């Protein structure tokens, strides 16, 4: 018909005829094409469904209902590749079946559909919703499983893909982040799994981290990711202190006797996610007390107005057990390093001989027996070999095993689901934090908005971070009316004012 | 009449039907005179109240400090002026609800200023979000008590503020700076709207605290700030393929 | 007999400034410093001046002056520190 028009008419009459023209062909025949515009997305006919998109992007009203199918589909591919993953490698399997599926959309909007925003939009909330497959009243798990997942890939393991390959895969996995809708809950996880990678040195690369956190920085902004880089600003410069504590030991007028040098983790309590949790009065050594006497009077030299606080129970160490036929090393953390010189003391120990050695709670103290009758490195010499007030034990002299080094390995790197619910209560705490934020700052503004206006833009305000609950905003008012921040109106409790 | 009242802020409840019957008397009374209809209220009731609860509360600060820190102390403080909204609204005529409440600030904030300045400062430093809106809300209605915690975060924004802009690494020199004024303004500003009610007044202390924090000139030198915000927007602006959407830039 | 060798150790490092108190010398800014803590007879008590700078943090004098020996950055805030009064 262009071609027709070319010759003959005018070309400011173009545009009216071929416009006309999809007028009397496309437009009314528009029900005819949206019959089958269903069935075309369902069975994904390349070809013609680009002809389907060619006439209805002409169309004014053609588009959007061809978006919505497109979306429904992607929708029905997304949730079918998901179900299916297995219990085993899901971190593994949830981030490639997203990749899989999106990769191939991509290749499709891209190539056939010409690439249309609308389009790529529309796979952008079908696919927000598939990742997010938040199954009825339970918990999403993606934010959790990207966190897994990530720190699979980081942690040095046995078949140790190599440096080039984590780059392009970690590329691929800041696509799938994109869309989580719950980026403070990953943060959160994120931020103790890059813990247990960096105390315990279990990373595949320090360069790898930084290229991690800048990738995610890359994603969210700054605000997002200045947590996890103060964490590895410190422990990079955590290098540089221990040689700077080394030279402080020969600065000082007299020779300093201790163990090894030391190897220092000062991490800054504001940003770092550790807590002193545990509340136990754990003693330090008596060979080991001049040795944390000597590193508080040198920190407060090359530092100032400190004052460290001694976390122990991510602390470890080795020591020398020398009652056996040949030497053994062992790593070792604090709360069973102190034990165990009761064990030096005198052989012959009972519970309340602990007490007065460690001054610990007792379930620490019942975690470290647990974590020596089990590897039976101590034997419990009582009938029972529960625990009990008395607990008589001694040195099982009988562990020859021929590993020269060995982990006396607690339950780290694995979630225990305890503090995971007080992390995620936690990350509901940070949300009640901001949602209390945005609140006084809306009111701030106009000082008179009714509920639902108040309740879509901090939906809208807050959709970066994640999907706050009507409740969890409704608990909000009440704390602010609580601390008498906050008027809800007399007339009409839809209008709010100010205090 | 106080001794039943001095009994209810003791614990115990009397007959408050009888006992706002009788207070309402003292006003009922006037009701027929053409001017001062609370003058019998005040002069028989009012100034002997205020005498008897300057006199009680004054007794229950200092009754309270010897076995409290300031960080419990300010908690019993809303617990009692908590109690004072409800017991005036149901034992007194509505007209002398703003004296009691004005004299009981006056006996527990007002006259513990020297306490509460010298423990205003540590509040701010470790940055306990729950303990400083007490200390808010009692410093508000004092004539003196807001302009002392102003300078306190001022000059806790600026410490902190200096730290996160210090020590920069020259390889991104210009992101760095600008992301770390943004973050000490956006927690501050999100810790002044939660905690401290977004009052006026503390903006203008984050405001001018922020003033200092980028026009810190080097010793010797000349401040960084102007030359370093135009190399940051240069960084975005320019043709890279660092990522950095329309949307992202904008 | 056991021996310790190794001690893998963490440790959070937090602010402690409480009001009015001379941060490198861990008392008051108004008594005399750590080195004129110590032989108090040899001092005369008035060379402990409250330092001051754009940092905005008071120490006596012989904190500082012993402190830009080492390095030449304030120690509360990580930027270089200058005088401004007496
Ligand atoms: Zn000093
Ligand atoms: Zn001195
Ligand atoms: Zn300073």
């Amino acid at each position: 018909e262009e071609i027709r028009c070319r010759k003959y008419l005018h070309p400011s009459s173009y545009t009216k005829v071929i416009h006309e023209c999809q007028q009397r062909m496309v437009a009314d025949h528009l029900q005819f094409l949206h019959a089958e515009c269903h069935n075309i997305i369902r069975q994904e006919k390349k070809n013609d469904m680009a002809n389907m998109y060619v006439l209805l992007r002409a169309v004014s009203t053609g588009l959007p209902h061809m978006i919505q199918e497109l979306q429904n589909h992607i929708h029905d591919e997304g949730l079918r590749a998901t179900s299916n993953l297995t219990q085993e490698n899901m971190p593994t399997l949830f981030v490639e079946s997203v990749l899989e599926v999106h990769g191939k959309f991509v290749q499709l909007i891209n190539t056939v559909l010409n690439g249309d925003q609308h389009f790529m939009s529309a796979l952008d909330k079908a696919l927000t919703s598939v990742v997010n497959y938040r199954e009825p009243k339970s918990v999403c798990k993606a934010p959790e499983l990207l966190a897994k997942y990530c720190d699979n890939l980081l942690k040095k393991s046995a078949k140790g893909m190599t440096e080039n390959e984590v780059e392009d895969r970690l590329t691929s996995f800041i696509t799938v982040f994109k869309y989580i809708d719950d980026k403070d809950v990953f943060q959160k996880f994120y931020a103790r799994m890059l813990a247990k990678r960096l105390i315990h040195g279990l990373s595949m690369s320090m360069d790898s981290e930084e290229a991690m956190i800048n990738k995610l920085k890359q994603a969210c902004g700054y605000e997002f990711t200045s947590k996890l880089h103060r964490m590895y600003t410190d422990m990079s410069v955590s290098a540089d202190l221990n040689n700077k504590f080394n030279n402080f030991i020969k600065n000082q007028d007299t020779v300093i006797d201790l163990g090894i040098s030391f190897q220092i983790y000062v991490l800054q309590a504001g940003a770092w996610p550790l807590t002193q949790a545990p509340s136990s009065t754990f003693a330090i050594p008596q060979e080991l007390e001049k040795s944390v006497q000597m590193f508080e009077l040198f920190y407060s030299q090359h530092f100032s107005g400190r004052k460290l606080t001694w976390l122990h129970y991510l602390c470890t160490g080795e020591v020398k057990m020398n009652y056996l036929g040949k030497p053994y090393v062992a790593m070792v953390t604090t709360y069973q390093m102190a034990v165990l010189l009761a064990f030096n003391n005198s052989e012959t120990v009972s519970y309340k001989e602990l007490q007065d050695s460690t001054q610990m709670n007792e379930k620490e103290l019942t975690k470290t027996i647990k974590s020596l009758l089990d590897v039976k490195m101590i034997n419990h010499d009582s009938e029972k070999e529960d625990i009990d007030a008395e607990s008589s034990f001694s040195l099982n002299m009988n562990f020859s095993s021929k590993r020269t080094k060995f982990k006396i390995t607690t339950s780290m790197q694995k979630d225990t689901p305890q503090e995971m619910e007080q992390t995620r209560s936690a990350v509901d705490e940070d949300r009640k934090m901001y949602l209390q934020a945005a609140i006084v700052r809306i009111m701030k503004a106009r000082k008179v908005l009714r509920h639902n206006a108040l309740i879509q833009e901090v939906i809208s305000q807050s959709r970066a971070r994640f999907n706050p609950s009507i409740s969890m905003i409704k608990k909000c008012i009440e704390v602010l009316i609580d601390k008498q921040y906050i008027e809800r109106s007399q007339a009409s409790a839809d209008e709010y004012s100010y205090v | 009449l106080l001794r039943e009242i001095k009994n209810d802020r003791g614990g115990e409840d009397p007959n408050q039907k009888v006992i706002h019957g009788v207070i309402n008397s003292f006003v009922h009374v006037e009701q027929y005179k053409k001017k001062f209809p609370l003058k019998f209220y005040q002069e028989i009731f009012e100034s002997p109240f205020l005498t008897e609860t300057g006199e009680y509360y004054k007794q229950e600060a200092s009754n309270l400090l010897q076995e409290s820190n300031c960080s419990q102390y300010m908690e019993k403080v809303l617990g009692r002026l908590k109690d004072e909204e409800i017991r005036c609204r149901k034992y007194l005529h509505p007209s002398s609800y703003t004296k009691v409440i004005h004299e009981c600030q006056q006996r527990m904030v007002a006259d513990h200023l020297q306490f509460l300045h010298a423990e205003c400062h540590n509040i701010i430093r470790q940055e306990k979000k729950n303990d400083m809106a007490n200390m808010y809300v009692l410093l508000r209605a004092v004539s003196t008590g807001l302009p002392h915690m102003i300078q306190e975060l001022q000059n806790h924004i600026h410490d902190e503020g200096l730290r996160a802009t210090s020590n920069l690494t020259q390889e991104n020199m210009p992101t760095l700076f600008v992301e770390s004024v943004l973050e000490v303004h956006g927690k501050f500003v999100q810790l002044i709207n939660t905690v401290l009610n977004g009052d006026q007044h503390f903006m203008s202390a984050l405001d001018k605290a922020l003033t200092s924090v980028v026009n810190y000139r080097e010793p010797k030198s000349v401040c960084k700030a102007p030359e370093l915000l135009a190399k940051y927007c240069d960084n975005l602006l320019k043709k890279s393929a660092k990522g950095m959407t329309e949307n992202e830039v904008e | 007999r056991f021996e310790v060798k190794k001690w893998n150790a963490v440790a959070l490092w937090a602010w402690d400034i409480v009001v009015d108190n001379c941060a490198i010398c861990r008392n008051h800014i108004m008594d005399l410093c750590i080195e004129c803590q110590a032989n108090q007879a040899s001092a005369t008590s008035e060379e402990c001046t409250v330092a001051w700078g754009v940092c905005n943090h008071a120490f006596h004098f012989h904190c500082i002056s012993r402190w830009l020996k080492t390095r030449q950055v304030c120690p509360l805030d990580n930027r270089e520190w200058e005088f401004q009064k007496y």
